[PDB]
């Protein structure tokens, strides 16, 4: 769109706010719904966030393209592994509780 | 008789090939609490993301599942004050980043931009980070 | 009988081949000097080292000429009181992360070109009535310009902002963005939507991450950080 | 040793204050390929510091008439003003201010939405009979700040070619016509010759000939010096305006708008003494009268402060919301430079050198004139406007808020006159291949000067001399000693000493050039003063206390012998300098009394001048 930059800025704040609502959700209604929402929200927020760091600090067409490509790989693998953990293992909410029972 | 784009082009053309130095910046600039808190927000965000990504790699690559590693850790009978310190260390950056993240979202609504309020809200962020971390690590 | 204050001042001569930037310490008797740092700079130039080079004109903080980094913060030398703690040496640097023409004189022409790029002047759709009658503007709409039109374009704010340090080629910086907002909310101006449309890219506006060094440093007490956040809100709510 | 770069334009404008900017893009707007040469980035010019506002008979606060403003100005000039230029300036004022508001100038506003206007010194309704006028248009107390930023913003829409931080050295003259300017590029040390069919000089004033002034450090009379070095006359340089209220110590200006909004001057015994000196106008009398009254109180023992050397400007009886809305700038400046909270305590103030009434003589169209065998003769290709010009719309004493008006009216006039006289693209005139060599020879000499008197030391001696000998009140013997000392200083310039041997941003060198310039202005100012054996406007001779016109206008003219031109003083001073020796020659030229249209605006005959 001709408004791609402002729509992206708005999407970032929305996902930040979404992630903020998922923390009460995880404490109060832990389960598959929250687990996968955290997988999605944590990956998207971190991806957009790391994208801002790249935009600030990486300069030059090729280093920019390289950093962003590696970021896509990192994000895609991160989301895959969190969904993997949620499906084959105890999932995010239960793992945290188990960690905190140590 | 020169457009803005041409002026910027000539600036970079002129200066990068010149013998002029770049005046110092980060090495000489005075710090403030908002400035320190701003970059700590970035550093905790990045650290949280690297932690989430490492956790995600461990789920794909480690030959045992999570309850095994929890059971292992308990078998070391670590001291309660050392357990508390690891819990506090884990939750502090999440805590900092969350509260300051809320502060950022208030700014994006246009509120709290008076410099004295920027200072108030930063200190408020720090005390909430401390209280919430100490309280959570005691759970 | 005298109060010797020490200043450590950044020096670089372009007419010395191979000259390297260095700090030079001068000693000034505060009893025989005005109260402001520019007063000390002028006293040094006139009495100790006439090769010391800096920009100045108004000496009352209205022209913006003498912006520099005094004790770690960007300010106007002519309104910045001298620190009378004689056990501290005041360090003086050019505005940070700028090309140094000579000593304390930075190259501001990129800063000026960015200001030119936002078209800092009144624009009406029908300008065929240009000069017949005064445009009407209520006291209430004129009040919206307070805190904005007072900027002196000293570049203290923009050269204190780390986002401008790392991306000053493409980020307009706080001084220029606040002037862009000054024209966006001028009720006489008809180009608000076009002025917002200019900032629809990753850099011009959106390198600002609300660090707020700019507002802290402004010798005029303005709030370019707040103006940037109002722009961001307008960016997200305007239609076409 | 110096690489010379040659340029050809239709028009070169020297100066980027209010006058030069308006002149420069008016020319580009008229289709002329125009260069603007300025030693400062344009918004650093002294115009940025202007405060109280700009006069125009808009009638936003009460019914007004531009002819009332004409009358005020003519009476303000004490009949050394050229009334044709004053007619032009005051009739053009509404259109000119409206042009500025339409550019985006953020004027303060009335309940009706129109430009708010305040009272100011020496302005009245009904040709002096109808009470205080309110025609000073303003942006709080930052009017010059906004005027210049608006003009600079507007200039960016045109193809004007700017040469920023270039220092103009001299005019290029050939057979009495100006062919352009030669200048030094401060950024890289290169010499530049700007050939042009028309050259406009808008270089500001020279308040820095004195020790205390409201002027920027950069008000060094550079264009005035260039005219002088061209063998051309300057006019009325002895008429220096002391603004009543420069802040004590730093010398910063505290706007006359403070008194226009209600502030009052009080002495050590609490007396609002202007009620005694000017029973009608009080603190809003003309500046020459207020400055003189303040000076008398101090030297007669009623001065304030521990040294009894200033007086108080009191604003705290005024509602604090009015102070915040009408006078924010001086509210902050009074705290910074005097630790004064204006809502609680008065501002320490004393008369401070502020503005030069004299300058480069022009006609009402902006054209520089010379004067030969009793006849004004336009100098072809040469214009002047703003504080550097002597049009003369101010004569012997300027009204507050009339300079910014002058700037944009006569800056535009220069553009209009060139456009009705020349066409763009006409052959730019040739200059001899070594034109301007003597400017470079002088610059090089200063750059390597190794005498015994450094520049700061000579500049201070000039400033203290002017301060002690050519002040608010003058007398013959003191002026003569000021003349002798100043000529001595000028000869001692042979012993000048510089240290910076570079060429890139050598402000040591640049400030030595400015000292040469200031000295030529100061030499003409004080020798003019010593020879003017009368009292008129801001020039007060305690040995010649009366205004001396061609008649005694205090009595009926019926049966009076007109005084010969040589035996009265209602005439402009014309000053020349033999730059080699520093010798000052003087001549005189009549004041223009005709208006542009007698039926539209009567010529005002000289009269008793009281406020
Ligand atoms: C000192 C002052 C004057 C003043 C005022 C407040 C102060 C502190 N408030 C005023 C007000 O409220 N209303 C009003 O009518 N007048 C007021 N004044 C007087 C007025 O501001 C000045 O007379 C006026 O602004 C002068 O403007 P002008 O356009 O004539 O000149 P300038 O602003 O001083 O700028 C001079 C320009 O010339 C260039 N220059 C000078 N020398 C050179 C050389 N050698 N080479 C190239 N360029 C040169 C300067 O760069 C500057 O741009
Ligand atoms: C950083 C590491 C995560 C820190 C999270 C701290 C929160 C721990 C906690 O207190 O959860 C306890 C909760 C209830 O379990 P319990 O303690 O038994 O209490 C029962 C009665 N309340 O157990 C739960 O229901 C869990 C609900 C909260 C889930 C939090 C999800 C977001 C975590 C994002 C962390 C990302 C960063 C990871 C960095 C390290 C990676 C190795
Ligand atoms: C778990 C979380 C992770 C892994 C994470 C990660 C990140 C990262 C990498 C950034 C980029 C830092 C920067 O650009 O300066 C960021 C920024 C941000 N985060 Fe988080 N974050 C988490 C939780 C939260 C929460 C709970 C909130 C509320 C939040 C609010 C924000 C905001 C508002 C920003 C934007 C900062 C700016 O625009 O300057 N984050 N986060
Ligand atoms: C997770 C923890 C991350 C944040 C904590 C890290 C430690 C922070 C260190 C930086 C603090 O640095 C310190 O900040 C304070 C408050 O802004 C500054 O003080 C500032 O405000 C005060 C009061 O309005 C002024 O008097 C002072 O002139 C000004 O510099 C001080 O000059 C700076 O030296
Ligand atoms: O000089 C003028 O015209 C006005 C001025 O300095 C002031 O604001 O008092
Ligand atoms: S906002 Fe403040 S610091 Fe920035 S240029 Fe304007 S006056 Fe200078
Ligand atoms: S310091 Fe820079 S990041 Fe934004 S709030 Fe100010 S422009
Ligand atoms: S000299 Fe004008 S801002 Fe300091
Ligand atoms: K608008
Ligand atoms: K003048």
């Amino acid at each position: 769109s001709s408004k791609a930059a402002s729509l992206h800025w708005t999407s970032e704040r929305a996902v930040s706010a979404l992630l903020l609502g998922l923390l009460p959700a995880a404490y109060l209604y832990p389960g598959p719904a929250v687990d996968y929402s955290l997988a999605a929200a944590l990956t998207l927020h971190g991806h957009w966030g790391l994208g801002q760091v790249i935009t600030d600090y990486v300069h030059g067409d090729t280093p920019i393209k390289v950093a962003n490509t590696g970021l896509y790989v990192l994000s895609a693998i991160t989301f895959t592994g969190l969904c993997y953990f949620n499906y084959y293992d105890v999932g995010i909410c239960k793992a945290v509780a188990m960690l905190w029972s140590i | 008789a020169t457009t803005a784009k041409e002026e910027m082009a000539r600036f970079w053309e002129k200066n990068t090939k010149s013998s002029r130095p770049l005046s110092p910046h980060i090495s000489i600039y005075k710090w403030s609490l908002p400035m320190a808190m701003s970059i700590t927000h970035r550093g905790t965000g990045v650290a949280l993301s690297l932690g989430v990504s490492l956790f995600s790699l461990a789920a794909l690559l480690l030959p045992e599942q999570f309850p095994h590693y929890v059971a292992v850790v308990k078998s070391l009978s670590l001291s309660p004050a050392l357990i508390y310190s690891a819990k506090f260390a884990l939750v502090f950056p999440l805590s900092y980043h969350t509260w300051n993240g809320i502060r950022h979202l208030v700014w994006d609504m246009g509120k709290g931009f008076k410099l004295s309020q920027v200072e108030q809200s930063g200190v408020v962020v720090l005390i909430l980070t401390l209280l919430s971390s100490a309280a959570i690590a005691a759970m | 009988t005298s109060r010797i204050k020490k200043f450590s001042i950044y020096r670089w001569d372009p007419d010395k081949p191979g000259d390297k930037p260095r700090m030079q310490t001068y000693e000034v008797d505060l009893n025989k000097c005005g109260p402001m740092v520019l007063d000390a700079l002028i006293k040094i130039k006139n009495e100790l080292d006439s090769t010391l080079t800096f920009r100045r004109s108004c000496r009352e903080g209205i022209c913006g000429s003498c912006a520099m980094n005094i004790a770690g913060g960007n300010t106007l030398a002519c309104t910045k009181k001298i620190d009378p703690d004689l056990s501290k040496t005041t360090k003086i640097y050019p505005l940070p992360h700028m090309y140094v023409v000579k000593d304390l004189v930075p190259d501001l022409s990129n800063f000026y070109a960015q200001y030119k790029s936002i078209e800092p002047y009144l624009k009406k759709k029908d300008e065929s009535k240009q000069g017949k009658e005064q445009y009407l503007q209520s006291i209430e709409d004129r009040q919206k310009l307070d805190g904005l039109y007072e900027c002196i374009l000293c570049a203290c704010c923009s050269t204190s902002c780390p986002s401008y340090w790392w991306n000053g080629d493409k980020y307009l910086g706080p001084a220029v963005l606040m002037q862009a907002y000054r024209w966006m909310i001028d009720s006489r101006d008809d180009y608000t939507e076009e002025r917002l449309a200019q900032l629809q890219d990753p850099f011009s506006l959106y390198r600002c991450h609300t660090i707020m060094n700019c507002t802290r440093t402004c010798p005029k007490g303005l709030n370019p950080g707040k103006a940037i956040a109002e722009i961001k809100k307008m960016m997200a709510t305007y239609k076409e | 040793q110096y690489p010379v770069v040659d340029h050809e334009f239709d028009a070169v404008v020297v100066g980027a204050g209010g006058a030069g900017l308006r002149a420069a893009f008016g020319l580009s707007e008229a289709g002329f390929n125009t260069a603007c040469v300025t030693k400062l980035f344009p918004t650093r010019s002294h115009t940025v510091a202007a405060q109280g506002g700009i006069n125009a008979a808009l009638g936003n606060m009460e019914d007004d008439n531009w002819r009332w403003h004409f009358y005020d100005t003519v009476k303000g000039s004490d009949w050394l003003g050229d009334q044709d230029a004053i007619h032009y300036m005051t009739e053009q004022a509404p259109a000119a201010v409206i042009e500025l508001e339409n550019y985006g100038m953020p004027f303060s506003r009335t309940e009706e939405g129109k430009i708010y206007q305040r009272a100011f010194g020496g302005q009245s309704l009904q040709f002096g009979k109808g009470g205080q006028a309110h025609r000073c248009c303003c942006v709080a107390d930052r009017t010059g700040h906004s005027l210049l930023h608006t003009l600079y913003g507007r200039s960016l829409r045109y193809d004007t070619s700017y040469f920023v931080e270039y220092f103009a050295l001299d005019l290029l003259m050939e057979n009495g016509e100006c062919r352009g300017v030669i200048a030094l590029c401060i950024e890289d040390g290169t010499i530049h010759r700007f050939r042009a069919k028309n050259t406009v000089i808008a270089t500001g004033g020279y308040g820095r000939t004195y020790f205390s002034c409201t002027s920027a450090h950069t008000s060094t009379g550079d264009g005035t010096a260039m005219v002088t070095r061209a063998g051309l006359p300057c006019q009325d340089l002895e008429f220096v305006q002391f603004h009543p209220t420069g802040i004590y110590g730093a010398g910063c200006l505290i706007t006359e708008g403070c008194r226009g909004e209600g502030g009052i001057l009080i002495n050590s015994q609490g007396e609002r003494f202007m009620e005694r000196y000017a029973p009608v106008a009080k603190d809003l009398a003309s500046r020459d009268v207020v400055s003189r009254s303040m000076t008398i109180e101090i030297r007669e023992g009623r001065g304030c402060g521990p040294e009894k050397d200033h007086v108080y400007l009191q604003l705290h009886h005024l509602p604090p919301q009015q102070l915040a809305t009408r006078l924010p700038g001086i509210s902050e400046t009074a705290m910074i430079f005097a630790g004064v909270d204006v809502t609680k305590e008065p501002i320490p103030v004393l008369p401070t050198v502020h503005y030069n009434m004299g300058g480069i003589p022009t006609n009402y169209k902006g054209q520089v004139i010379t004067h030969v065998n009793g006849e004004d003769k336009v100098v072809p290709g040469l214009y002047a406007c703003g504080e550097a010009a002597s049009a003369s719309v101010h004569g012997a004493n300027r009204l507050g808020a009339n300079s910014l008006l002058d700037l944009v009216v006569f800056g535009r006039a220069c553009a209009l006159t060139i456009a009705e006289t020349c066409k763009p693209g006409e052959p730019v005139p040739s200059i001899k291949p070594n034109a301007g060599e003597e400017s470079v020879a002088n610059l090089d000499k200063l750059r390597f000067a190794d005498g015994t008197i450094r520049t700061s030391e000579a500049r201070l001696n000039m400033q203290k001399t002017m301060q002690s000998h050519a002040a608010v009140f003058r007398t013959g013997s003191i002026l003569q000693e000021g003349c002798e000392k100043l000529s001595q200083i000028y000869r001692d310039l042979a012993h000048l000493k510089t240290f910076d041997r570079g060429i890139v941003w050598n402000t040591d060198l640049v400030e030595t050039l400015e000292l040469q310039n200031l000295m030529l202005c100061a030499l003409q100012t004080i020798y003019g003063a010593e020879a003017r054996k009368e009292s008129r406007g801001a020039h007060a001779r305690e040995d010649y206390k009366l205004r001396i016109d061609e008649f005694d206008y205090s009595k009926p003219l019926q049966g009076q012998q007109k005084r010969p031109f040589e035996e009265h003083w209602r005439k402009h001073t014309l000053s020349y300098v033999d730059v080699k020796s520093g010798k000052v020659t003087l001549k005189y030229r009549p004041v223009i009394d005709r208006t542009l249209n007698e039926e539209d605006c009567s010529s005002v005959p000289p009269a008793i001048r009281s406020y």
